[PDB]
RNA sequence: GUAUGUCAAAAGGGAAACAGCCCAGAACAAGAGUUAAGGUUCCAAAAUUAUUAUUAAGUGAAAUAAAGAAAGUUUUUAUA
RNA sequence: CAGGCUAAUUUGCGCAAGAGUGUACAAAAUGAGUGCGCGGUUUGGCACCUCGGCUUGACUAAUCCUCAUGGAUGCAGAAACUAUGUAGGGUACGACUGUUCGUCGAUUAAAAAGUUACAUGAGCUGGGUUAAAUACGUCGUGAGACAGUAUGGUU
RNA sequence: GUGCUGAAAGCAUAUAGGCACGAAAUUUACCUUAAGAUAUUUCUUAAAUAUACGUAAGAAAAUAUUACGUUAAUAGGCUUA
């Protein structure tokens, strides 16, 4: 193509730090309505699917912090910043193996 | 490295004086390392070099020999200066004692060498001139550095004399760049027993 | 001499060297033999 | 607007700054530790540092339309501090519009030709506004190979002790306890 | 930059802060390197100003015939001398022919009244190798300056060409005559490439102008007659310019000087011809200086008059 | 810049280092000698009066 | 074709310059106000801010050229 | 038509591996079918967008000559082969063809290529292509047509 | 491309460190143009100087450039060769 969208294969030591504290910020959500919710012994099907298959950034790789999936791709991966809204939705998990 | 702890068997005659550290200032450079001036004496002569300071000389006067150490021995430097001073000193010592000489050998029909005087192109005074006829419409004529001694026992070889040996060898080698042996015959400039497999035919 | 991208030891008398390299260029890998020159060798181009 | 109201002469006057750039600077150098590895400020480490000064962005009443930048004497720029290969391995470039007429010189060749003085105006002037004030803030640099230049009596002084002198910072200390008694 | 790579500004002289004596390298740019790298090609000697009188040819004693140029030279002077430490450069001023005072400006009456020397109409500087070079001011020079045999460069104007097109200032071929050709018999055709080669005309790009007029070189050039009489020094080959114009004549700078021996008895001629170069100098200093005086004062009128 | 509000922002000089360092828990009174000349007001101690009771050692030795 | 969004009909900040990407939806001003994306040596507002390692090639530093070669270097795991 | 995107293809190249040829011996030379790439010269795809010669250059380097140089059971010398540096200068004349291209004659150290709107028509030329005229062949019931041919045709 | 010394790596190595050879390319040199610091025991107190005008030209589209103007051979005429 001739049109020009100049975005880097990698991302910054500042977009990382924002990406960490995106998804520590998420984590604070769901931990607030999770311990909300089990002080009036109440539960909701959203936060324990949220729990069970969802690790928090403490628990996540950096590879999974940082990339993504792509079948399109060399070695399957892909910067996660090339997702669209990536700083607005949410992305921890990968097919297993890659 | 090996080699550096080896002690060095000063002979007989051989004086060696090891300096304090010194810095020459340069205006190009903000920080010049410090150096130690080694001089090596003896009957034939006197040599000097200027070490790195991090190479430490253990001087034993009443025991004759000189061991050398460096600061790190996990620093890429000082382990390979370690074993280039070790060396150096190793050929100062036996240049200054004994000598070192180069053999060249000319094969060819009428390769000679001569050694004698050109007022007219000399250096300094006395300068002796190896003169070669090698097959050039030209005679060859090089000049001897100032302080080596070449001789001529037979027309086709050469016998160089010096108590520096980096100064012989390359002496050697310039005179070798005229005529560089060939396979097909082997003629050319051979130095200290240099050989050359032949061809086939 | 024979320019490479893959340069290979041909005998036991083959070695891995770096020449002209200095304080304006990386330099070449090469393969030097005293037993045979056809076994001479560099990697890279100037 | 009281804090304007005054004589503003002596902070639109010009001052005569003096650095070496062969002297250890424990605050532009990345090295910080042992005491004895502690180097110059690298090239354009300097250069960003009196790119400072020649715009007066170091002055509280700075502004950018008014050209209250100051005077900076640099000596010793033959020991111009460098990293890596860059003496003999950066080039630098020139062209006047016909086609063929590219011009390319090495840091150690220009050395040679107009001395370490005009890589250090080359690196300042990069770093300094592309507009109408570049070329004024840029002949202020003043840069000599080594310790001799003209401005010996122009460097800025307090109680006799030019600034960098040995001890410069007691002179200054001594004027300032002299200036407290008073109301 | 301006000019080069140096942006240093043109009003500042930092020259002689920067000193070999004080450890810093030698530049390779300046004065003194300059001169380093000329001197091999520098002439020992100065020359001297000649006017072009016409081309002829030398008839040898034995069946040569070969082209030549005549040179005459017309009181031809030494008027001032060019040193490194006050000029940066070795040099020799000459002088050639003379003028009516009232042509000459007041700032040059008083230029040659400290000298001792009558206006010249034409001057110009040699340079020469070394001190060695330096001659008294005050004399003559004479076509035995050079000997028979010894090649010399000549300098002058070309001859002027006016406004000339491009077959005969760049050597142009031109176009086609008959088959077709619509009025570009002479012309120079496409003056350059369309947009891919930048939509404009590159510099340096060869077209009709002015030609001539200016300053050429005639190297390696043979002298085949001297005679003092007429004052003439006969060169083989042609010459640059128009006859009656002033040509400079110098040993030639590819080929070795002159030997030692006859540098020496050139220089030994001088001092016979003018042993009183230096008094005679001195003198003219020294009343350049009353007069100089009187003017300051106002009382030129006096000294005028008293003889 | 497009707007006056950015050109003040690009325009910016911050306040002295002295003024940052705020107090808290309740207010207090620092040492803050300005870099600048003083006024012909500020009286030195050898022109005021033996009577003039603000004559006092300086605010230096008074912290 | 399908799903989602933007542009189209959307200015503003970021992406050197930029219809479609990352933020964010312009009623008008004031403020060292609080922030987003994005950044903080100089151009140019903000860190020459701290910690641990790697690289010596200006590699790289806001658009990843491949297979491959190799006594470049570091680490780990076996081993003499 | 040109420019842009693309690179299947190319009369454009490189690297890797090495069946095999080289009396012997893989790598002097040579290199099946292949793999990994570069490049933007050819023929094409898309549809963002509706010739040749002469004169005069500029630039690239993947080099025909000239300069330095490694390898060469297959470098005795000479000449040539291959390869590494290197683009300063040169690369001409004629016959045929509208020709770039191509074929040929005869010299030469050599008679190499490419990009630039397949450089250059507000600088020239108009032979080719080329509207009106006309004929031939073929096609069409015909008016006419043709990637045909021929003579002529406001630059 | 070709070396000397020589270790890291007891050897080897033109690898680090210390020295060197080496091309129609480069740089210098050479030539022209531009640049205009500087020089002269230079001139100038209302000038030095320059221009205009006239005779021209080593110059020439205009312009510019280089000479001369009676204490003068600048152009023309005349005379001689
Ligand atoms: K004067
Ligand atoms: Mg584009
Ligand atoms: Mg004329
Ligand atoms: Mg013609
Ligand atoms: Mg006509
Ligand atoms: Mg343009
Ligand atoms: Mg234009
Ligand atoms: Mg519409
Ligand atoms: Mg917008
Ligand atoms: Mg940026
Ligand atoms: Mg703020
Ligand atoms: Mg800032
Ligand atoms: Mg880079
Ligand atoms: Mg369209
Ligand atoms: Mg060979
Ligand atoms: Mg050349
Ligand atoms: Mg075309
Ligand atoms: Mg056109
Ligand atoms: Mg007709
Ligand atoms: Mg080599
Ligand atoms: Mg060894
Ligand atoms: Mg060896
Ligand atoms: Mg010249
Ligand atoms: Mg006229
Ligand atoms: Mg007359
Ligand atoms: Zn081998």
């Amino acid at each position: 193509g001739g049109l020009l969208w100049k975005i880097p294969w990698r991302m910054s030591k500042f977009q990382k730090l924002r990406q960490r504290r995106r998804l520590r910020a998420v984590d604070n959500v769901v931990a607030t309505i999770e311990n909300a919710l089990a002080k009036k012994g109440e539960t909701v099907k959203a936060v324990e699917r949220w729990r069970a298959e969802m690790p928090t950034e403490a628990e996540m790789l950096p590879k999974d912090k940082y990339t993504i999936f792509d079948r399109k791709e060399k070695r399957y991966r892909k910067g996660i910043h090339k997702l669209p809204k990536w700083t607005r939705v949410s992305q921890r998990v990968n097919p297993p193996g890659y | 490295s090996k080699l550096g702890r080896t002690p060095l068997s000063i002979p007989p005659g051989v004086e060696i004086t090891i300096g304090e550290p010194f810095v020459k200032r340069d205006m190009t450079q903000w920080k010049q390392q410090p150096k130690r001036k080694i001089t090596v004496q003896g009957p034939l002569g006197q040599l000097e070099m200027d070490i790195p300071d991090f190479i430490k000389i253990d001087h034993d006067a009443e025991a004759r020999r000189a061991t050398l150490s460096v600061a790190n021995r996990d620093e890429k430097e000082q382990r390979e200066m370690w074993g280039t001073t070790w060396a150096y000193l190793n050929r100062f010592i036996m240049g200054v004692s004994e000598g070192h000489t180069a053999v060249l050998r000319l094969v060819g029909i009428g390769y000679r060498a001569t050694i004698d005087t050109r007022p007219e192109k000399e250096e300094y005074p006395g300068q002796q001139f190896v003169c070669l006829k090698l097959g050039f419409s030209h005679p060859v004529e090089m000049g001897v550095p100032k302080g080596m001694k070449a001789s001529t026992p037979q027309p086709t070889r050469i016998l160089l004399e010096g108590i520096n040996r980096e100064q012989v060898m390359t002496f050697a080698a310039d005179i070798r760049r005229w005529r560089v042996p060939e396979p097909y015959k082997g003629k050319g400039i051979f130095v200290n027993g240099e050989t050359i497999k032949l061809k086939q035919k | 001499m024979k320019v490479h991208s893959a340069i290979k030891k041909r005998c036991e008398h083959c070695k891995v060297v770096r020449r002209k390299a200095n304080k304006r260029q990386n330099g070449y890998l090469y393969i030097i033999c005293p037993a045979n020159p056809r076994h001479k060798q560099r990697q890279g181009y100037r | 607007m009281s804090q304007t109201v005054g004589a503003t002469r002596l902070a639109y006057s010009r001052v005569w700054h003096h650095i070496s750039a062969v002297t250890p600077h424990p605050t532009l150098s990345t090295i910080k530790a042992p005491s004895e590895a502690i180097t110059p400020p690298s090239l354009g480490r300097l250069a960003s540092r009196i790119a400072t000064i020649l715009m007066g962005k170091h002055k509280p009443i700075w502004d950018p339309s008014t050209d209250c930048g100051d005077y900076v004497v640099v000596t010793n720029c033959a020991g111009l501090y460098t990293t890596g290969h860059k003496k003999w391995r950066k080039t630098y470039y020139r062209h006047n519009t016909r086609p063929g007429s590219l011009q390319a010189i090495t840091m150690d060749a220009l050395m040679e030709k107009h001395g370490g003085a005009e890589v250090l105006r080359k690196a300042v002037s990069g770093m300094l506004p592309k507009n109408r004030l570049r070329d004024k803030r840029l002949a202020r640099l003043k840069a000599f190979e080594g310790d001799a230049h003209p401005y010996k009596e122009n460097l800025v002084r307090f109680g006799g002790k030019v600034v960098g002198a040995p001890g410069w910072e007691e002179a200054v200390k001594a004027i300032r306890e002299a200036d407290m008694e008073r109301l | 930059v301006k000019y080069g790579w140096s942006t240093l500004p043109k009003r500042s002289r930092p020259t002689r802060f920067n000193q070999v004596t004080q450890g810093l390298p030698a530049p390779t740019s300046g004065p003194a390197a300059a001169l380093k790298r000329r001197e091999k090609t520098t002439p020992l000697r100065t020359g001297v100003l000649a006017v072009k009188k016409g081309m002829t040819v030398f008839m040898g004693r034995t069946g040569a015939r070969i082209p030549c140029t005549v040179l005459q030279l017309d009181r031809v002077q030494v008027v001032a001398n060019k040193t490194r430490a006050k000029n940066g450069y070795w040099a020799v001023q000459v002088g050639l022919g003379e003028r009516r005072a009232e042509n000459v400006g007041a700032p040059q009456l008083g230029y040659y009244e400290a000298k001792g020397i009558p206006p010249k109409q034409t001057l110009a500087e040699f340079k020469v190798r070394n001190q060695d070079g330096l001659l008294p001011v005050g004399v003559q020079l004479f076509p035995d300056w050079f000997h028979v045999g010894q090649v010399v460069d000549v300098r002058g104007i070309t001859r002027g060409m006016g406004f000339a097109g491009g077959m005969k200032r760049h050597g142009f071929a031109g176009q086609e005559a008959s088959h077709g050709n619509s009025l570009n018999h002479r012309t120079i055709g496409s003056v350059g490439g369309s947009q891919g080669s930048g939509s404009r005309v590159l510099p340096g790009k060869k077209m009709p102008g002015r030609m001539g007029a200016q300053q050429h070189t005639v190297q390696n050039l043979p002298i085949l007659m001297v005679d003092n009489e007429l004052g003439i020094v006969v060169v083989k080959g042609a010459v640059a310019g128009h006859k009656g114009a002033v040509v400079k004549v110098q040993d030639a700078v590819k080929k070795a000087p002159p030997p030692e021996e006859f540098v020496e008895a050139t220089k030994q001629l001088l001092n016979e011809r003018f042993p009183d170069a230096e008094e005679k100098l001195q003198a003219a200093r020294k009343l350049h200086l009353e007069l100089k005086e009187a003017r300051r004062q106002g009382l030129i009128d006096s000294l005028i008059k008293n003889g | 810049q497009s707007t006056a509000n950015r050109t003040k922002r690009m325009l910016n000089i911050p306040p002295h280092e002295s003024f940052l360092n705020v107090p808290v828990e309740g207010d207090r009174i620092i040492f803050n000698p300005p870099s600048s000349e003083a006024s012909v007001y500020h009286t030195p101690f050898k022109f005021l009066p033996r009577s003039d009771p603000r004559r006092r050692a300086n605010i230096y030795k008074l912290f």
